[PDB]
């Protein structure tokens, strides 16, 4: 009955993608063109119910929608998880180096 | 009825019921009372009440 | 093991083309390094934002792209943003900014390559260490 | 058996601090001779 | 607290006073063997 | 004659069983107030939130310590270096929540002992020896501050210093080492020789004078009854354990003067001690011990390893893991 | 007045709200047609009420009063937020940003140390309908999230957390872990609040209020190691309404 | 029983420090 | 604390048995 709901992440997609809604900026520089001006877009905006209401954000530029598209491919949505997501933690979770 | 009151008329209260080597505290015995249960009442089939 | 000029060699521009270093050149840019970068810098990590390092791995998908000696050179001069967005030379130290950092008033087009070539070539030997950071010390 | 613990240390202070009080008295006895 | 507060100046400044004229009063010559 | 002539001559009087003294003045009320405050903290004080982060850290016997991890427990990072007397809290409750016993425990027993010190001097002078007794003591003293005091100072806050209690004072040894190198600073490595050497030439002049007991007994009795308190003559032949020692090693590593002997047994200990006092102090100031981290590397450039890098390794693991929760940024600057 | 940081350093007072003059008690007008802020939301606590456990037989829990022992520490301060208009007239105030939260420990008779997160994270609070102007009879009612006290990274003395840690007593090797898989097993809770603020002061001039408050919360939990106590705080608020 | 037993074998320390300084052996001076 | 209760037992002796031996010791040396 007694779960830890941040293991439990590690079996969906947020295991295996970047998701939008729960993982931490930095993330965000695996991928070329994202980090820092998007990646704050994108959490500035966060809860999103499917991966592509990413590209309706208000003010993307035309170049962005496509930096977007070329990288759809590396994001999914879950659930969004308070634990993940509170404190602030998805600016700053305490990894550093 | 204040369950203080019950629970005064109760033999596991009373100090002629121990024993001289059964020692330490009354809780030690019959345990640590929680909770007044009730009175009860006894009816055999005929409705009489029984004591 | 040994400081081999197939190590010394090092993308020049994003073209592909290539250019080797000596072991002068190289020892210049490990003395330049740590004149003017490794305050912050040290062992290819950066203390001020841990996010990101100078692993040849992360320079590769910086815009523009830095694993070259150019894109580095341009960066001293000119430093951005990890996406290109923003010029960042009013609080990371650059030619265009050594009015405020001092230390870079007195360095040469050729010191900036030393120091860049050292940054490039610096993984081929530590590997993971460069840009590890504790785990790896 | 579930037996009072405190039952051990009762019956060896039991027997070892009144024996003890008895032959320090003897012994310093002897010694006077 | 008002109360303790006070009451410990008055203690540690008694006791400090008690060290400082205890020593003027010519402890040099307050040992065995001369007076000055 | 006068009252505060009778007090004056009782204060300083040779006759009392313990020598009272101006320093004993202040000596005796501000050990008690040291030695009560601890002794009914550490059997009965409650939990004390050390690193500021509402995480307190149980030192006290009745609650659930022993004598081994029992403490008083350092006062609140949050508190920093402020001065925390029972007068500055809203409520006893607080100030035993904010670590106020190891703030009163520390001044008063500093300020006692400093006078400890004194007292030595004091009643030296008053029977006639030489005063230097206290200067042997002004190193065990030294330490003390170091640990209670000094540190702290540095580090901007008392909740680094040192822990009253067994464990804590393991805790104090193991962060030192992470932050500061102490193995690798020379001034450890003195106090080290100071304390080896210590015994070393304790079990030496112990050994070396029994060896040379003059027999005045037999052997049904213990030798100690050939000393006669305050008896004329020496008990041990100087002459016959120079000539043992002598030839163990050759004939002028050893002594033959009692004076040059002694004065080495107390310089010895002493110096080294104000060494490693001195290398806490100087730690204080993040004036760390000696950093040979990646220092060979060959032709290529690859780290060569050495006994440093593995010593730093260990290090590194004190680090990440020591109070855990009380960093947020990546640098641990105190 | 017009004080300065070393007027006011180390002397408790940065923990206090300003207050407004017994004699400002006017009101202020509210205008539909128009856009609203507070631009400051202090709340103070003076007192801090715990529910006392009633034991099996129970009858009825009081609220106990409390000791405070973490300071002078416990205020909500620099909170901002839209003041919007209502359709009904009533005014909602939906909190953005500001010191929303202070980690508290009281102490109960009997030494029972109870931490809790005093906070009115996300709060919106709402007044009665048709409100023409902010009198001195105008009450708020809100609601407010209360996260876990500590948050994911947070490790216990064992080493053992949600988002890093030990998952298990490393200490007890060969233990039945089924009874100790409560304290293994780290849970973050979040729980809902409720506050009334109640104005009793008003600068119309300013945009100036003031007055006491009242708030129901959950106290610390302990990542799911044991349960909470029902905690209710008392104080004093200020507020400062600007035009949008 | 653990906490007594502390302080039960501390006390008795102290009182030894009592006896031992004030009803010492005295020193005499053959 | 779930502690070992032979623990008390032990201290116990431990204290008394070799503090008996050295009392015993000590009178019988001072009537002589
Ligand atoms: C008049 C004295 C007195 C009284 C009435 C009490 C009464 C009590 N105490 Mg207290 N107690 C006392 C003195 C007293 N105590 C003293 C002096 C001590 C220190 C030693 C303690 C230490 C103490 C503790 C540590 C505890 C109590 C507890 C209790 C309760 C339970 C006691 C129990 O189980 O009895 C047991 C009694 C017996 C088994 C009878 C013993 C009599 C022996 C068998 C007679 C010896 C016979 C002799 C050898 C015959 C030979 C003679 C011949 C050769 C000539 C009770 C309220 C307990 C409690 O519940 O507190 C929470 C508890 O844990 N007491
Ligand atoms: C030799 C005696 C002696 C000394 C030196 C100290 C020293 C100290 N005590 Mg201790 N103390 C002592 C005896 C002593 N105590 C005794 C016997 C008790 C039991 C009553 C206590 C109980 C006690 C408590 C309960 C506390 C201390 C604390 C302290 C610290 C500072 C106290 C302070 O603010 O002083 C201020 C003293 C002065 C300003 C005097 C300066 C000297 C000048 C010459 C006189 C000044 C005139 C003065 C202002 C007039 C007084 C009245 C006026 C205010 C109306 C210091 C380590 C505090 C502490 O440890 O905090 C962590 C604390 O909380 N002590
Ligand atoms: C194999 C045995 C051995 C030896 C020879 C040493 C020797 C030394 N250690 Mg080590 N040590 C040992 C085992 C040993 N250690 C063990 C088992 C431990 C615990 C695990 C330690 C822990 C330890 C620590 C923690 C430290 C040392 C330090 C030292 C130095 C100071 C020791 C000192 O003053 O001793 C006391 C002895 C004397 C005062 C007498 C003189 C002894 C010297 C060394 C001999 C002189 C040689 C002589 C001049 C040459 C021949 C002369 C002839 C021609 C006449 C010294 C180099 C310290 C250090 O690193 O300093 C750099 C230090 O910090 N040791
Ligand atoms: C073989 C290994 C070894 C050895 C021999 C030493 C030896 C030493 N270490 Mg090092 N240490 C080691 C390993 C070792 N260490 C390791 C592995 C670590 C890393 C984990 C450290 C980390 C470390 C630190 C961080 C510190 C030391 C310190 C010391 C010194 C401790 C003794 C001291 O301070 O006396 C000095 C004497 C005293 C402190 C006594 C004070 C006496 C007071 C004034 C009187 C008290 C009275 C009392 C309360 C009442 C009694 C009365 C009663 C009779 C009724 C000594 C030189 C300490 C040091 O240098 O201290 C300055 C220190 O702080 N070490
Ligand atoms: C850990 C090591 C260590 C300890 C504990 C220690 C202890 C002592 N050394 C003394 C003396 C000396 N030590 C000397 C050299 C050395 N001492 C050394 C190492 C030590 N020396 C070393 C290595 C040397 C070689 C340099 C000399 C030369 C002297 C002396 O002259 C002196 C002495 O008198 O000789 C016997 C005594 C001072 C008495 C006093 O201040 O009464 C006053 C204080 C009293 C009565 C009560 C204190 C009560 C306080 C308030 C207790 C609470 C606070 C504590 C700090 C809590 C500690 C908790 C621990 C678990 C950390 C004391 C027995
Ligand atoms: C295969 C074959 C050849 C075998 C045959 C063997 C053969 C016969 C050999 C030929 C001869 C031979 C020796 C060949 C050469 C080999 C040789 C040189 C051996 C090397 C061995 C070696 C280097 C040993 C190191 C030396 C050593 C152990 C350390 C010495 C360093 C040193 C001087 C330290 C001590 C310092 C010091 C003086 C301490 C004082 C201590 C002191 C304070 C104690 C207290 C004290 C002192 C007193 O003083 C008195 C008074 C009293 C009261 C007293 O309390
Ligand atoms: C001198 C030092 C050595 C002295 C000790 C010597 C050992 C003597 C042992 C005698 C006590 C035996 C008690 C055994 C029971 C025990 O161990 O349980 C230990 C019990 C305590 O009881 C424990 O309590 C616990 C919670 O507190 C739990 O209940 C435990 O289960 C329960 O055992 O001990 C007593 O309570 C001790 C106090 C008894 C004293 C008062 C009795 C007075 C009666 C009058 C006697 C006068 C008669 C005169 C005749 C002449
Ligand atoms: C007579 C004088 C009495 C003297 C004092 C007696 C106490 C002495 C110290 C007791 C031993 C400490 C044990 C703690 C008590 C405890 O409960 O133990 C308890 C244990 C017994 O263990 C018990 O076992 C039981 C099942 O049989 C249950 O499982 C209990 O839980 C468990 O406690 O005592 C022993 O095991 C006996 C000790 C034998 C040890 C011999 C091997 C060690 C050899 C070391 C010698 C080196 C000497 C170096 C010194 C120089
Ligand atoms: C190139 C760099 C620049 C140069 C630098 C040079 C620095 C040299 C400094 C010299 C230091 C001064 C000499 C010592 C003082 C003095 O002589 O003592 C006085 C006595 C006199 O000796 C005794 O002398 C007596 C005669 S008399 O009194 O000296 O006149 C005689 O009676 C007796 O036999 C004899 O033993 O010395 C001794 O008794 C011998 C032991 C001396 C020990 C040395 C001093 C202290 C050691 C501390 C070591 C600390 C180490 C810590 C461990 C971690
Ligand atoms: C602290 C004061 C620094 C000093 C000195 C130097 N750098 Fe730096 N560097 C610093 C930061 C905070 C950042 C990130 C800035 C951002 O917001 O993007 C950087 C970044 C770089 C990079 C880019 C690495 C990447 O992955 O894209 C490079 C190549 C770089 N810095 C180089 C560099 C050199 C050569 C320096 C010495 C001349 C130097 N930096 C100094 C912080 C600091
Ligand atoms: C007069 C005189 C003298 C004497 C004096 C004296 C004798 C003093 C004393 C003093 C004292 C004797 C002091 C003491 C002090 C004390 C203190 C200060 C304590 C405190 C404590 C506390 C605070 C506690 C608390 C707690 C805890 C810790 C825990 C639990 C709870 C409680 C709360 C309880 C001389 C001779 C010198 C000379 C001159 C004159
Ligand atoms: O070592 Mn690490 O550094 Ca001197 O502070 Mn920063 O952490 Mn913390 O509280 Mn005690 O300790
Ligand atoms: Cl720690
Ligand atoms: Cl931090």
């Amino acid at each position: 009955e007694l779960v830890n709901v941040v293991d439990e992440k590690l079996g969906t997609a947020y295991g295996e993608k970047i998701d939008l809604n729960n993982t931490n900026i930095a993330a965000f520089i695996q991928y070329r063109g994202l980090y820092p001006t998007l990646a704050k877009l994108i959490v500035k905006n966060a809860p999103y119910e499917s991966v592509e209401d990413v590209l309706n954000i208000p003010g993307l530029t035309e170049r962005q929608k496509q930096i977007l598209r070329e990288n759809l491919e590396h994001f999914t949505v879950t659930e969004v998880e308070t634990a993940l997501v509170e404190g602030g933690d998805r600016y700053n979770n305490g990894l550093y180096k | 009825i204040p369950e203080k009151l019950a629970f005064y008329d109760y033999i596991g209260n009373n100090p002629a019921k121990g024993g001289l080597f059964r020692t330490g505290p009354m809780n030690k015995g019959d345990g640590i009372a929680q909770a007044w249960k009730g009175h009860a009442v006894f009816r055999n089939k005929e409705g009489e009440e029984l004591f | 093991a040994e400081l081999t000029p197939e190590v010394l060699t090092v993308p020049l521009n994003s073209e592909g083309k290539t250019i080797t270093l000596t072991e002068k050149q190289y020892l210049e840019g490990k003395r330049l390094f740590q004149y003017a970068c490794a305050s912050c810098h040290v062992g290819g990590i950066t203390k001020t934002n841990p996010s990101l390092d100078l692993r040849t791995e992360t320079l590769a998908l910086a815009t523009p792209p830095r694993d070259n000696i150019e894109g580095l050179v341009d960066y001293m001069k000119n430093p951005t943003t990890y996406d290109g967005e923003q010029e960042i030379a009013e609080v990371h130290p650059s030619l265009r900014s050594a009015d405020i950092f001092p230390k870079m008033r007195n360095l040469t087009e050729k010191d900036l390559v030393a120091i860049a070539g050292h940054i490039l070539v610096e993984p081929k030997i530590l590997g993971d260490k460069w840009g590890g950071g504790k785990v790896y010390y | 058996m579930e037996v009072n613990q405190l039952g051990l240390i009762a019956t060896a202070l039991f027997v070892l601090v009144p024996s003890v009080f008895l032959i320090i008295l003897y012994v310093q006895t002897e010694s006077q001779q | 607290m008002e109360t303790l507060k006070i009451t410990v100046y008055i203690v540690v400044t008694f006791f400090v006073l008690l060290f400082v004229f205890g020593f003027l009063s010519g402890d040099p010559a307050r040992n065995p063997k001369r007076k000055d | 004659a006068n009252l505060w002539e009778r007090f004056c001559n009782w204060v300083t009087s040779t006759d009392n069983r313990l020598y009272v003294g101006w320093f004993g003045v202040i000596m005796i009320p501000t050990l008690l107030a040291a030695t009560i405050c601890f002794v009914i903290a550490f059997i009965a004080a409650p939990p004390v939130d050390i690193d500021g982060i509402r995480e307190p850290v149980s030192g006290s016997l009745l609650y659930g310590n022993n004598i081994i991890t029992g403490a008083v427990v350092p006062s609140s990072n949050a508190i920093g270096l402020h001065f925390y007397p029972i007068w500055e809290a809203a409520s006893l409750d607080e100030w035993l929540y904010n670590g106020g016993p190891y703030q009163l425990i520390i001044f008063h027993f500093l300020l006692g002992a400093s006078c400890y010190m004194g007292r030595q001097w004091e009643l030296s002078y008053r029977l006639g020896m030489r005063p230097w007794i206290c200067v042997a003591y002004s190193a065990p003293l030294a330490s003390a501050f170091a640990v209670f005091l000094i540190y702290p100072i540095g580090q901007g806050s008392f909740s680094d210093g040192m822990p009253l209690g067994i464990s804590g004072t393991f805790n104090f040894m193991i962060v030192f080492q992470a932050e500061h190198n102490i193995l690798m600073h020379p001034f450890h490595q003195l106090g080290v020789a100071g304390v080896f050497g210590g015994a070393l030439f304790c079990a030496m002049h112990g050994s070396l004078v029994t060896s040379s007991l003059i027999r005045e007994t037999t052997e049904t009795e213990s030798a100690n009854y050939g000393y006669k308190f305050g008896q004329e003559e020496e008990t041990y032949n100087i002459v016959a354990a120079h000539g043992y020692f002598g030839r163990l090693i050759f004939q002028y590593a050893s002594f033959n003067n009692s004076r040059s002997l002694h004065f080495f047994l107390a310089a010895w200990p002493v110096v080294g001690v104000w060494f490693t006092a001195l290398g806490i102090s100087t730690m204080a100031f993040n004036l760390n011990g000696f950093n040979f981290n990646h220092s060979v590397i060959d032709a290529k450039g690859n780290v060569i390893n050495t006994w440093a890098d593995i010593i730093n390794r260990a290090n590194l693991g004190m680090e990440v893991m020591h109070e855990r929760n009380a960093h947020n940024f990546p640098l641990d600057l105190a | 007045q017009t004080l300065t940081y070393d007027d006011i350093v180390g002397t408790g007072l940065a923990n206090k709200c300003p207050t407004l003059d017994d004699t400002a008690r006017g009101a202020y007008p509210i205008d539909s047609s128009q856009t609203y802020r507070i631009a400051r939301l202090c709340l103070q606590p003076t007192t801090f009420l715990v529910k006392e456990e009633p034991k099996n037989k129970r009858q009825e829990a009081e609220f106990v009063p409390t000791k405070l022992v973490t300071r002078e520490t416990t205020s909500l301060d620099q909170i901002q937020g839209e003041l919007k208009v209502n359709s009904d007239g009533s005014l909602t105030f939906v909190e953005e940003d500001g010191i929303d939260f202070q980690p508290v420990t009281v102490q109960m008779a009997g030494g029972e140390r109870i931490p809790l997160l005093f906070t009115v994270k996300n709060l919106v609070a709402s007044t009665q309908p048709n409100v023409t102007s902010i009198t001195t009879s105008t009450d708020f009612k809100g609601e407010f999230n209360v996260p876990s006290y500590r948050t994911a990274n947070f490790l216990d003395p064992k080493g053992r957390g949600l988002a890093s840690g030990y998952d298990s007593a490393i200490a007890l090797p060969q233990a039945k872990e089924e009874e100790l898989a409560r304290a293994n097993v780290k849970r973050f809770s979040l729980t809902k609040g409720q506050i009334s603020l109640n104005v009793a002061k008003v600068d119309g001039r300013t945009g100036e209020i003031a007055g006491t408050f009242e708030s129901e919360q959950l106290s610390d939990d302990d990542m799911g190691a044991h349960e909470p106590h029902e905690v209710k705080i008392q104080g004093v608020f200020y507020a400062s309404i600007e035009p949008a | 029983m653990e906490t007594i037993t502390y302080v039960f074998i501390f006390a008795c320390i102290i009182a030894l420090f009592f006896f031992a300084i004030f009803f010492r052996e005295p020193p005499r001076i053959t």
